């Protein structure tokens, strides 16, 4: 569960992001696929190049979900209901990668929040995206 | 993955009374049937509506059928599993797109089918051995992932 | 979450079970230190060897915990409380140990109930020992 | 695992600007903050009961030392992880009895210390060759557990 201290950290790490939020999805996601090779086979359809502007799509929309998971950080199952859909019906991204984004987001944040990224704000940060993940993977099966 | 020589004569004496193209069709049926996502790379192959229509869809069935002989086949090859399943990595990888995690559900599913299909047979040491084969055979088929 | 026929299948598998329940307990304990070995790193106080009293016994509460989760699969969090505290806050097993055991489970399961073992009955209680896990898990952190 | 000429470059040289000491109490501080499970092989370490507790914890820090002392020495032998590390794990699994998930956490947080530590010097190819490396020396500290 998130506590309210966890809330807290990851509304203050999510607000200092602030309009940096889709670049530093799309960053994310390069390290992901450089780091962890195998997360390239969901996106053959996509130019994966450094600088794609559809790795930069794609980043933008996934912070935008996260910045509206923040927002309904108590009511999170609701507001990511269709990317739950998503994913568990059309994507059907094996759920062991969500680990593996979440991580390279963890990464990210720490690459660009030098003052904020305390270990307790890790530690926050970190059961934010295994939350987030848990939900995106809720209706699998 | 290194089997020990009494680990092999045990995979070798469990597979010989295996019915391949059987066990095929029930490990893939069983992988789409306990992990839905799998379903993913099967759009083309008809009704997978329920469990019923899964497990007795031809189309899964010949699927099966040629993954599990291609798995067969390479149980000559304990000593060689990388450089036996080298190619199949190749094609998973560049053009089918296939999540390496999906072999090792299959494996996972086909040891849970051998422990069905063989019941006390199926002992905690035999197990143990083919543990140590899917889990190498997975591996193999992962390698050329770039 | 576990469906209606999730449970209804989990009930009816396990009740088969029965008076079996902590010998297939212990079956699945072996196959797991035998198939995972890493996961006899939270064991070294144990007498390991096949047959073993200590590994019996344990098989037998591990079983019947179950049985307490089939009987009140409703609400598994209030009926596993005090096991939930004890592995988060003494046993510290990490949460990847809890899918071995799961696997080990379900392949005893498999190898005692030739006539249940169906792939419906398979999924559902794979998706049951996931959930139980996930309770067992839920206060780590 | 095995690192590309370009990897080993990149790991080597941002290695020679890591204080080693000052990293690994740092990454073993923020494993039992991070994954609090983990203080179960530190019992004897004193206070532990908040994050600023574990993070100026000198027993942690001092530990953190040990460690990533003998993780940055295996870096000199990135061809032969499994021989550099094979003395050690067996330590750990014969003496310590510790979960080798325990070196993928650890490496999880390495790396984001490292990011944290060198900001935008942490580049995707940077951090892809260090996550070889932790996976490496994770593997090769798990090799002798049986
Ligand atoms: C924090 C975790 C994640 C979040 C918040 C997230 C969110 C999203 C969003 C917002 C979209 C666009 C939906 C739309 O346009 O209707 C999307 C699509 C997609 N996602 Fe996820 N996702 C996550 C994890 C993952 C992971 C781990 C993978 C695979 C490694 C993945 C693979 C995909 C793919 C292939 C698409 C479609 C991309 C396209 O063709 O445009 N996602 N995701
Ligand atoms: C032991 C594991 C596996 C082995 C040995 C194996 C082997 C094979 C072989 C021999 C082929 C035919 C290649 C060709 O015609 O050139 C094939 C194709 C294919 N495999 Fe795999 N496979 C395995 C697991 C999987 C899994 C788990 C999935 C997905 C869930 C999968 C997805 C596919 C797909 C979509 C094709 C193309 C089928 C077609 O074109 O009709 N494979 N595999
Ligand atoms: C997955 C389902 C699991 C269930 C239902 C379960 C249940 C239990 C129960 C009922 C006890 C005894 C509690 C007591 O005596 O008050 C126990 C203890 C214990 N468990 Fe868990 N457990 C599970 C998973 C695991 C796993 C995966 C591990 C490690 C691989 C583990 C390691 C231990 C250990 C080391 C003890 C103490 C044994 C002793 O000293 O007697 N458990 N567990
Ligand atoms: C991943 C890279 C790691 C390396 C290279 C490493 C290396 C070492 C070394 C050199 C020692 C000293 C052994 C001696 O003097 O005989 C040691 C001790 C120890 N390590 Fe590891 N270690 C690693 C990770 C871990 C992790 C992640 C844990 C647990 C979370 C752990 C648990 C321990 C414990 C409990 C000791 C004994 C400490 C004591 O004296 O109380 N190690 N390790």
């Amino acid at each position: 569960v998130l506590s309210p201290a966890d809330k807290t950290n990851v509304k203050a790490a999510w607000g200092k992001v602030g309009a940096h939020a889709g670049e530093y999805g799309a960053e994310a996601l390069e390290r992901m696929f450089l780091s962890f090779p195998t997360t390239k086979t969901y996106f053959p359809h996509f130019d994966l190049s450094h600088g794609s502007a559809q790795v930069k799509g794609h980043g933008k929309k996934v912070a935008d979900a996260l910045t509206n998971a923040v927002a309904h950080v108590d009511d999170m199952p609701n507001a990511l209901s269709a990317l739950s859909d998503l994913h568990a019906h059309k994507l059907r991204v094996d759920p062991v990668n969500f680990k593996l984004l979440s991580h390279c987001l963890l990464v990210t944040l720490a690459a660009h929040l030098p003052a904020e990224f305390t270990p307790a704000v890790h530690a926050s940060l970190d059961k934010f995206l295994a939350s987030v993940s848990t939900v995106l993977t809720s209706k699998y099966r | 993955v290194h089997l020990t020589p009494e680990e092999k004569s045990a995979v070798t004496a469990l597979w010989g009374k295996v019915n391949v193209d059987e066990v095929g069709g029930e490990a893939l049926g069983r992988l789409l049937v306990v992990y839905p996502w799998t379903q993913r790379f099967f759009e083309s192959f008809g009704d997978l509506s329920t469990p019923d229509a899964v497990m007795g869809n031809p189309k899964v069935k010949a699927h099966g059928k040629k993954v599990l002989g291609a798995f067969s086949d390479g149980l000559a090859h304990l000593d060689n599993l990388k450089g036996t399943f080298a190619t199949l990595s190749e094609l998973h990888c560049d053009k089918l797109h296939v999540d390496p995690e999906n072999f090792r559900l299959l494996g996972n599913v086909l040891v849970c089918v051998l422990a069905h299909h063989f019941g006390k047979e199926f002992t905690p040491p035999v197990q143990a051995a083919y543990q140590k084969v899917v889990a190498g055979v997975a591996n193999a088929l992962a390698h050329k992932y770039h």
